[PDB]
């Protein structure tokens, strides 16, 4: 089983379409396996008692991606569309997803994902929500920028959401140089201002250094690493080997 | 007299085409197809470096008539270069919601013609420095950086026309007439 | 040049027998092994998630005149976009230029670029580019105006919050676990008058640290002024050679009122007798702002006396002798290995530039090392050694770059958690050992 | 309680009433009343982990956030009536609360007050600029002085989160535990910055500078519009025909030290370290110091990162861990 498991997930080899002549025989070679599985997990379950294999996590677990199997043979032999070839996609995704029950030592490191995940309430929505804040400091005043390739139509200094974007960008440490480095903007490569800081486009020349050494001395160089003590106190108590 | 945004006959001035507009005129009314804007005569009375009024006076300036167009040709290679690069981009006015890419042309086809021609000339009806044009780019056009292929560029884009030690009105305000809108 | 091992003899013999050493590595390579495994694991599931999440990478919005026995970039715009002709997908670009494919124009898998996510082992390429923690605007670039809003922005987010923050760290984890080991196996292995008014009073070393800060602000206030400098005679000069020999008496008085006995026994004051001879080679004129200039910049190490509280610190940071200096040496040991032996692989194929002086190899092992870009010396390789002859290489690659960087920075941080805990011989002690407001009031 | 004449500034019972509206965090049984071993626990904590002003107090907020998200440039807020409800029940609910703390007991010469540290003062500094941003109303500043330093801290409001919520207030307040011990390693670091800012502009001061065109060697000649080529795509590898030539237009020759980078003056030389000092950017400015400049200056960058992102990047990552060693609770 443990073999047939992998021998299932490498025929997500082709991204799937509805023309490829070597990917159908495949799915019903899938199929096939899928009936072999859901034979398996019937008599499995007329093996040992359904009330434990209710109490148990990985039992109900692939009792649902076998139901979800089950449902998409028929709707694949009912409908003939590429959502069913989609969901087969996720069940494949979710079949993968039962390697919970044969190894000790992932599970020790899944667990260690799930005390990252469950417990640390803490500093990720603190990064979520300076981010955040800086978004808005960048809209209240370096909100009409210049172009170039580093600030392209994909994260520029607009929306929130797309400045949400951009400091979600300069925060993973890759090419905030020029960044900060594209809105300096002075004269002579300036319009002259009067009246309004919106009609016109302008870079600040000395508010810019006190503001982006304001982001990015303090998170972004210290609160990355309680992130990976946070995964190092998942992993002291948890991971065991022979003793 | 007339400006030159019109006119064929009746514009006080003919179009050059050939080697026919002057034989020996005293008075030169002509203006031209390309770059209209700087009047013909009064840059044959500042400088004009082939062959000149006075030259001729002490067919000559025919002569250099049809080099001049010549000259216009290699600026419109340059223009056209330009307009075509911006043809094939996608944030040509995008890039900013002031300034706007047909002023950046203007100005720059305008230094163009004073850089590669460096005429004082009269009747322009206004008074602007000449080098300011180039400033004026830096000021209507994004940074389009250069490939660091020969050599790397820290981030020094490739439209600047200005840097360190460079002609951007250093004790000279050559004046001639400015083309924009706003 | 694996000969230069040899000559680590000496140090290769411990003072701990070899079970220990073969049991610590046989359970961190266990370690390593499992840790890893999850790692591949991963990698295959986002490798598949990728096949079934993005598709061929060829579809660009250039015009339609595209000349297929004249393919050439000039046709092409300088800011690309894609479009995908599926529905809702490829943002589209503005009429007259409409999209065509690319692949289909006479291009093979090879020409462009080594990323995509057809096949099996090119998006395993692909998603270990994405750790590079480098240049990963690249795909996004590509998959924001390929592939509609939620799908990109999901399955990027869930891969910057998982691949590159959480999986990067698990092994910084790990060797932080092999050195608590190598902790617990080492808790269980065991006229003169002047020296009686000047070197007794504090109005001379904060005399000599005002003539410290003094002369750092005074060197490093020279910016451009022009064109115009002559360093036989000019200022920031000659005050620096007043300085120097200023020093220079200062020092032989040191060394004629003092002694030489007295003078050896301190860690720094060899250092201030290099310091001297230093700055007095560095104002002779044909050394002047030469190669030299090694010992005029670092007299900010003197200015140390100001706190206490950072003298302990770098006691701390420093400990003992055979820990953090051997480390820098043994780094840069394995990396006059590796440079060795890339220039050593490199320059019989002939399908490798920047190879003129040992510096290039250097650099480039250097940009190995430190966490940058290292596909492109791939791409500029591997399109001409062959078609059948290039995964092995790749994975050879792979494993130098991954026990170069991944484990041996993440020994650097483990190391430096082992040099900033206490002893486990002082914590017993303090463990048996243990058995404003007023100025608010005011 | 004595020592203050203006003590109890201006019925003293309704507030009260409703400041402690202390609501149960755990319902029990009306037998024993113990802890609960239930399924529903994680919402009823959710529910009330502060009171129920403070309760709207965080709604408020977070909906002003959500609808002040689509803020934009060109997307106002001063000028329309849709979206100034944000400032006007930002402002009266503010004034709800701090005429109701007043009212109570006073500002600071209690104990019970909040003010101790960053909340009181933070709470009253970030009402009275929301206070005179209520009552201006420009419709047109420029970015020439500096009351709009006034306008960028309009936006630093989610400090005030951190008030409220205490768990929150205490990652805060480890967020500055060690940073004493940090600014002593930023001292090292700066320290660090200052010696190999004091080596660029001993060694490079006004060299960096070249022709931009590389085919022309000298400044003498540095005059002219030459051909500059325009970069298309780093990543393809597309090879040129014989007799064609890369997109590119003419533009003036110029003597133009990088933008990005340059080690001229204390300041530009301490911006370049600072951006090496991320680990990011790097091979560009390496290479160029081994091209242009020459090849026996590069190593001495070499040696200063080598040095550099290997001891005071790891004495930041070691004194840190050390002291979440220290506070939550592996340090003795």
């Amino acid at each position: 089983i443990a073999l047939l498991v992998l021998a299932q997930s490498v025929l997500l080899s082709v991204k799937w379409d509805v023309e490829d002549p070597v990917t159908v025989p495949l799915a019903t070679m899938s199929v096939v396996f899928t009936f072999i599985f859901v034979l398996e997990v019937t008599m499995k379950i007329i093996a040992m008692s359904p009330a434990g294999f209710w109490q148990s996590r990985r039992n109900r677990y692939d009792l649902l991606v076998t139901s979800l199997g089950v449902v998409w043979v028929v709707l694949h032999f009912a409908l003939l569309n590429a959502y069913t070839y989609m969901m087969g996609a996720c069940v494949i995704v979710f079949r993968f997803f039962s390697i919970c029950g044969k190894h000790v030592t992932l599970k020790m490191l899944l667990l260690t994902v799930v005390v990252s995940m469950y417990k640390s309430f803490f500093i990720i929505v603190g990064m979520f929500l300076l981010l955040l804040c800086y978004a808005f400091a960048g809209v209240v005043l370096f909100g009409t920028v210049k172009y170039g390739e580093n600030i392209n139509r994909h994260a520029n200094f607009s929306s929130a959401g797309k400045a949400i974007t951009v400091l979600f960008r300069i925060v993973t440490g890759e090419d905030w140089n020029k960044i900060m480095h594209d809105c300096m903007v002075q004269p002579p490569f300036c319009t002259p201002d009067e009246f309004t800081y919106w009609a016109t486009d302008c870079g600040n020349y000395a508010g810019a250094l006190m503001y982006f050494c304001s982001f990015y001395v303090i998170i972004a160089y210290i609160m990355l690493n309680l992130l990976v003590a946070i995964i190092v106190e998942n992993f002291s108590l948890f991971y065991s080997t022979e003793e | 007299a007339r400006n030159w945004s019109r006119g064929a006959a009746g514009g006080d001035g003919q179009e050059v085409r050939s080697k026919h507009p002057t034989p020996l005129w005293n008075l030169s009314d002509f203006y031209l197809s390309f770059c209209n804007s700087y009047t013909l005569w009064e840059l044959f009375s500042g400088l004009s470096s082939p062959n000149t009024l006075n030259c001729s006076l002490d067919t000559t300036c025919r002569q250099c008539v049809e080099a001049y167009q010549d000259y216009d040709h290699h600026a419109q290679e340059k223009y056209e270069e330009f307009e075509s690069v911006l043809h094939k981009y996608l944030q040509s006015e995008e890039y900013s919601v002031k300034s706007c890419p047909e002023d950046c042309k203007i100005v720059y086809k305008a230094w163009l013609c004073s850089q590669y021609f460096e005429v004082t000339q009269f009747n322009c009806r206004k008074t602007i420095p000449c080098k300011q044009y180039c400033l004026e780019v830096q000021t209507r056009c994004p940074f389009i950086l250069p490939d660091n292929d020969e050599v790397i560029y820290g981030g020094l884009s490739s439209f600047i026309c200005t840097g360190l030690y460079e002609t951007f009105l250093t004790n000279d305000e050559p004046e001639c007439c400015d083309v924009r809108r706003e | 040049p694996l000969i230069m091992i040899r000559a680590f003899r000496i140090y290769f013999r411990f003072e701990l027998p070899r079970t220990r050493i073969t049991n610590i590595l046989k359970r961190s390579g266990e370690q390593i092994w499992s840790v890893s495994i999850f790692l591949l694991f991963f990698l295959l599931l986002y490798g598949i998630l990728g096949v079934q999440m993005f598709g061929t990478f060829t579809y660009h919005c250039v015009v339609n005149d595209t000349k297929p026995g004249n393919v050439t970039w000039n046709s092409l715009a300088i800011p690309d976009t894609h479009c995908s002709p599926e529905l809702e997908e490829g943002y589209q670009c503005p009429p007259g230029f409409k999209c065509m494919d690319l692949e289909d124009l006479g291009l093979s898998r090879q020409e462009l670029g080594y990323s995509g996510f057809n096949e099996i082992g090119t998006s395993i390429f692909t998603v270990y580019e994405a750790a590079s923690q480098e240049g990963w605007v690249f795909l996004m670039y590509r998959a924001i105006d390929s592939f509609p809003r939620w799908r990109s922005y999901f399955y990027f987010i869930t891969l910057i919050f998982f691949l590159a923050w959480l999986v990067k760290n698990v092994f910084i984890a790990v060797i932080i676990e092999t050195f608590a080991e190598i902790r617990v196996q080492f808790q269980q292995m065991w006229a003169p008058a002047c020296l009686q008014k000047m070197m007794r009073s504090s109005v001379f070393h904060m005399f000599i640290l005002s003539m410290v800060t003094v002369d750092v602000i005074v060197a490093a206030s020279n910016y451009y002024k022009g064109e115009n400098f002559r360093r036989q005679y000019d200022e920031f000069y000659l005050a620096e050679v007043a300085f120097t020999v200023l020093f220079d008496l200062e020092a032989l008085l040191k060394i004629w009122c003092l002694g030489f006995t007295g003078y050896i026994s301190s860690s720094l004051h060899k250092f201030e007798l290099l310091l001297v001879i230093g700055t007095t080679l560095h104002v002779y004129p044909d050394l002047y702002h030469s190669q030299f200039t090694y010992f005029q910049v670092l007299r900010v190490v003197r200015l140390i006396k100001i706190s206490p509280a950072l003298e302990d610190f770098v006691y701390k940071i420093f400990g003992p002798g055979k820990k953090l200096g051997s480390l820098v040496v043994f780094t840069a040991s394995l990396l006059i290995v590796m440079s060795a032996i890339s220039l050593q692989m490199f320059c019989f194929v002939e399908e490798l530039d920047r190879f003129t002086t040992f510096p290039r190899a250097f650099m480039s092992m250097f940009q190995i090392l430190t966490q940058e870009g290292w596909v492109d010396v791939m791409d500029q390789t591997l399109n001409a050694v062959g078609h059948m002859w290039a995964p092995v290489v790749a994975i050879y690659f792979i494993l130098y770059h991954l026990f170069a960087t991944l484990i041996l920075l993440s020994l650097f941080v483990a190391v430096i958690l082992d040099n900033l805990e206490l002893d486990e011989d002082l914590k017993k002690l303090k463990q048996l050992k243990q058995s404003k407001l007023p100025l608010r009031l005011r | 309680r004595e020592n203050h004449p203006y003590f109890d500034k201006p019925f003293r019972n309704f507030c009260r009433v409703v400041v402690r509206a202390r609501f149960n965090a755990s319902k029990t049984d009306p037998v024993t009343g113990a802890v609960k071993n239930t399924k529903y626990h994680q919402l009823y904590d959710l529910l009330g982990l502060v009171t129920y002003l403070d309760w709207v107090m965080i709604i408020v907020t977070i909906c002003s956030c959500i609808s002040m998200m689509f803020e934009s440039p060109f997307r106002r807020v001063m000028h329309a009536p849709t979206l100034q409800i944000a400032e006007y029940v930002f402002v009266i609910f503010m004034s709800i609360e701090l005429n109701l703390k007043i009212m109570a007991d006073g500002l600071f010469f209690t104990p019970t007050a909040v003010i101790r540290d960053f909340g009181g003062v933070m709470d009253i500094f970030i009402y009275l600029v929301s206070l005179i941003f209520l009552c201006w109303m420009p419709q047109n500043v420029p970015a020439e002085s500096g009351a709009q330093l006034l306008m960028v801290l309009r936006c630093l409001r989610p400090l005030r989160i951190f008030k409220l919520v205490p768990q929150m207030r205490k990652v805060v307040r480890e967020l500055f535990s060690g940073f004493k011990e940090i600014f002593l390693v930023s001292i090292l670091l700066l320290t660090l910055m200052l010696v190999f800012a004091s080596f660029g502009v001993q060694l490079f001061a006004g060299k960096l500078a070249k022709c931009n065109d590389p085919n022309i060697i000298r400044r003498e000649d540095c005059n002219g519009i030459f051909r500059i080529n325009v970069s298309v795509s780093k990543n393809l590898n597309l090879k040129l025909r014989p007799g064609e030539k890369k997109p590119g237009f003419w533009v003036p020759r110029v003597w133009a030290n990088p933008r990005n980078f340059n080690f001229d003056n204390v300041g530009n030389a301490m911006l370049a370290l600072f951006e090496v000092l991320s680990l990011k950017g790097w091979v560009e400015v390496r290479d160029v110091i081994i091209h242009r400049v020459g090849p026996i200056h590069g190593i001495y960058i070499h040696v200063f990162v080598f040095l550099g992102c290997m001891i005071g990047l790891t004495l930041f990552v070691g004194v840190v861990i050390a002291n979440f060693n220290e506070n939550k609770g592996t340090a003795l």
